[PDB]
């Protein structure tokens, strides 16, 4: 009986879609709409 | 009574990064302020 012992394997944390790739996926980005709003909200100079 | 294909693998995502492209927007902005006039104090 020569049974080889089972090797320890290190499961990695698997990242399918990147974070920067996740919000990159929405047609409507609230962050840049609210921002686009206050950018408009500052259009008056005399 | 005594008694596994090998290969090379490439995996592919579904891709979710929405397509960007720039858009030109043409428009005009008409503004109407209105005021009164007495002595030197414009209302």
């Amino acid at each position: 009986l020569d049974i080889d012992p089972l090797e320890n394997t290190d499961f990695r944390v698997l990242e399918l879609y990147s974070q920067k790739e996740l919000r990159s996926s929405n047609v409507f980005d609230l962050e840049e709409i609210m921002r686009e709003f206050n950018s408009y909200k500052q259009r008056v100079k005399y | 009574t005594s008694m596994l294909d090998e290969g090379i693998m490439v995996v592919y995502k579904r891709n979710i990064v929405a397509h960007t492209f720039k858009v030109r927007v043409y428009q005009k902005v008409l503004t109407f302020r209105r005021s009164y006039a007495y002595h030197r104090t414009t209302y």
